[PDB]
């Protein structure tokens, strides 16, 4: 089974899921960095403008809904949502599963007013699930219908298909060459060992090793504040409040950035990480690499998001606790 | 410009009085030294961290989204018919954020959402909640009236004086007033007898116009007799445009195809940025104030249906992302704008947020020692535009149009308004 994804400005990749009977449709991001499912709730005060601007789940319109009511708060890197748990049937890519998910009643304008999607579907392990709620992928596996306990992500370039998730395998149509796997450091987290990060000609980063969280829900490739400062200084980039910029005319001149993973070098060109909006020296162009301090126990750690996945088709293998990469087609 | 990354990396949750009665307005209060004010605001803008600049931008966007939220009235905003049809998202947000100071659980927890909360997505209680937002919103004013690379007199002015008129024997608390001080220097709490609304309304105008020095579009309009508090923000915008001149001969305008109006003008010669969307039939030119600040003039291509087109000038992320930066030689021509404008926030907000009910609710405390029953929470603006002496595009605004001044440095639009006819 595959899920068709929409690509919004190269920063938000989302697909549709249906909740309830009759189905209530929601745009959601599939995030390997978290493990809970959530959508905005009809019980969310309209004082939260983000709730006024998104699809709201109304339990009183679903005959398959099952009440629970346990309170839950979900804390992400860029924001927080709070609400309560509910159960209902969820349709995802043709598969139907009963699932416990969050009905959000508090959703801050910043950053959710800037969200194209309505909610999130955690693709992480149950070990990171808040409130110990069984993750949707564990529930699907329990049905014993998938041919493989693995799911794969394909994120297309902005263009204007936006992207695609395959539940149960991989799509040969969107990758070439063969996969090269890296074993997970531990079950419970889609995190892997990274042997090093090189910029141009000088592996001046992640010497002695570091961690890499393969995060489909992250728009960019991120590193700790210290690591990014070095990487950026090397790039000649200036720091701003929420990102790093470079004078556009110099975007094409930026060096390659490479990521040593499992005995293979994954290299990005400047075209791969800079939002080349123009070429003027009087304009600033943002970079798809940010500074993000991810808290323990998962962090500190680098995060390989869309910027990376766009270049490399990614397969998450639950049966063998490994992650595979292959050149995206 | 332009994108916004989403960081969806789950983690293990983390985080982190002496009251006084104000004097009567009969007391001789000296007027606001407007030079002294802006020279203090530029210092606040100057002595400001790089982190604070992001906060000023952030609180700017919250003010933007609140303004777009408020268009949930669906073309009834101008229905609040007092003076010229123009509202200040930044002033609205601020006046609303200042009431948040005087708010306990529930009431603060409503305004949190209504104002646009929680800036941080949490209420660990600190100097940011109410105190951070207010002083951040002070910053955004200094960011507008900047002239960083200009150095010399930028010619744009933004005054914001907050009147807080309590009833007799209402001992309003100190730390609340220091909170208001963070939002604006000119905080003028002064008592008044609200039992006589006629006598209060006429004196409240006589006080402010004396203190401020600009005619505000009435005051204490639609305020109940059995009231105490009257939290009124007063803003005044000066906007001088170089390369412009006032015409002795009026070009006249048509508010509709049939009727005509004798009205002034402002001719403009210069190569500005402008790009017309042919999808929804659009066209917008500008006349920047040091780039930082920019007056965007939204022209409806056909100009037949504004209500539909103008709707796309309060439309969430689109109005801001309208930023192709395509330069062109344009002959600017627009009416001379010098109009007041009042609007009560409790009439301005309703149903979706229904604060009118929440305002007359008991829970305030942090402001209110005694019983508070608000008569009006007014935002009054005095928008003013001025001039300082091979091929082209003759962009005239002969029929009604839309506009909005926007700050790039604080990513915040200070004003948005419609022009039917000057009167």
């Amino acid at each position: 089974s595959s899920v068709i994804l929409t690509n919004y400005m190269d920063t938000q990749y989302y697909g549709e899921i249906g909740i309830g009977t009759p189905p209530q449709t929601f745009k959601v991001v599939f995030d390997t960095g978290s493990s809970n499912v959530w959508v905005p709730s009809s019980k969310c005060s309209r004082l939260y403008t983000a709730c006024v601007y998104h699809k709201l789940f109304d339990a009183s319109d679903s005959s398959s809904y099952k009440h629970n009511g346990t309170e839950l708060t979900l804390r992400y890197s860029t924001g927080t949502v709070s609400g309560f748990l509910s159960q209902d049937i969820i349709t995802v890519g043709g598969i139907t599963v009963t699932q416990m998910f969050g009905e959000v009643t508090e959703m801050p304008a910043l950053p959710f007013m800037l969200a194209e999607f309505d909610g999130v579907v955690g693709m992480g392990f149950i070990e990171q699930a808040i409130g110990r709620v069984t993750p949707i992928f564990d529930n699907i596996i329990s049905q014993g219908v998938l041919k493989e306990d693995v799911f794969s992500f394909y994120y297309n370039r902005d263009s204007e298909l936006g992207g695609q998730i395959v539940l149960g395998g991989s799509d040969p149509q969107h990758y070439e060459g063969n996969f090269h796997y890296i074993n997970l450091i531990k079950t419970g987290v889609w995190q892997i060992q990274m042997k090093g990060v090189s910029v141009g000609s000088s592996t001046l980063l992640c010497e002695d090793g570091c961690l890499a969280l393969v995060d489909t829900g992250a728009s960019y490739i991120s590193g700790s504040t210290s690591s990014i400062e070095k990487l950026m200084e090397a790039l000649g980039a200036k720091k701003r409040l929420f990102d790093y910029v470079v004078k556009c005319n110099e975007g094409p001149t930026l060096p390659d950035i490479s990521f040593h993973l499992g005995g293979k070098e994954y290299t990005l060109t400047s075209a791969d990480y800079v939002f080349q909006e123009s070429y003027s020296s009087k304009k600033l162009c943002t970079l798809a690499i940010h500074a993000m301090d991810i808290p323990p126990p998962t962090g500190p750690t680098w995060a390989l998001g869309a910027t990376f996945i766009r270049k490399f088709y990614t397969e998450f293998d639950r049966r063998n606790n490994r992650i595979g990469f292959a050149l995206a087609r | 410009v332009y994108i916004h990354p989403f960081h969806l990396v789950i983690h293990n949750e983390s985080t982190c009085d002496p009251t006084f009665i104000p004097a009567p307005i009969q007391a001789k209060t000296s007027p606001v030294n407007e030079k002294a004010l802006q020279d203090q605001l530029v210092l606040v803008a100057a002595k400001l961290d790089t982190e604070d600049k992001l906060r000023a931008a952030m609180v700017g966007m919250l003010a933007n989204f609140l303004g777009f939220r408020i268009y949930g009235m669906h073309s009834e905003l101008w229905g609040v018919v007092h003076g010229a049809t123009v509202l200040s998202p930044t002033a609205v947000f601020g006046t609303l954020a200042s009431l948040y100071l005087g708010a306990l659980d529930h009431t603060a927890d409503r305004l949190q959402a209504i104002l646009g909360v929680p800036w941080k997505d949490k209420n660990c209680t600190s100097r940011l909640d109410a105190h951070k937002v207010l002083s951040a919103l002070q910053a955004v004013q200094g960011l507008l009236v900047a002239q960083g690379r200009a150095d010399s007199q930028a010619q744009l002015l933004l005054s914001t004086v907050v009147g807080v008129f309590t009833a007799p024997g209402l001992h309003l608390k100190q730390p609340f007033v220091q909170g208001l001080a963070l939002y604006t220097p000119v905080v003028l709490p002064r008592s008044l007898d609200f039992t006589e609304l006629d006598v209060a309304a006429e004196k409240i105008d006589r006080f402010m116009q004396a203190v401020t020095g600009w005619k505000t579009g009435c005051s204490l309009m639609g305020a109940s007799v059995d009231s105490t508090l009257a939290f009124n923000t007063y803003v005044h915008f000066q906007g001088k445009m170089k390369g412009f001149s006032l015409l002795a001969e009026p070009q006249e305008f048509w508010v509709d195809n049939s009727t005509s109006v004798s009205v002034p003008m402002l001719s403009g010669m210069g190569t500005f940025q402008h790009w017309s969307d042919i999808q929804d039939n659009f066209s917008v030119t500008q006349v920047p104030f040091t780039e930082s600040a920019c007056l965007l003039l939204i022209q409806p291509h056909y100009a037949s249906d504004l209500d539909k087109v103008e709707g796309l000038t309060f439309q969430q992320n689109s109005l801001n992302w309208m930023k192709k930066l395509s330069p062109r030689t344009i002959h600017l021509t627009m009416p001379q704008l010098v109009l007041q404008g009042s609007y009560d926030l409790q009439d301005l907000l309703a149903q979706a947020e229904l604060p009118a009910i929440l305002h007359t609710e008991l829970n305030l405390q942090k402001l209110s020692n005694d019983r508070i029953r608000v008569g009006e929470v007014l935002n009054s603006i005095f928008f003013e535009l001025e001039a300082d002496e091979p091929e082209v595009l003759e962009v005239t605004l002969n029929r009604p149009f839309l506009f909005a001044v926007y700050d790039q440095s604080a990513t915040a639009l200070h004003f948005l308004g419609r022009v039917a006819n000057p009167l």
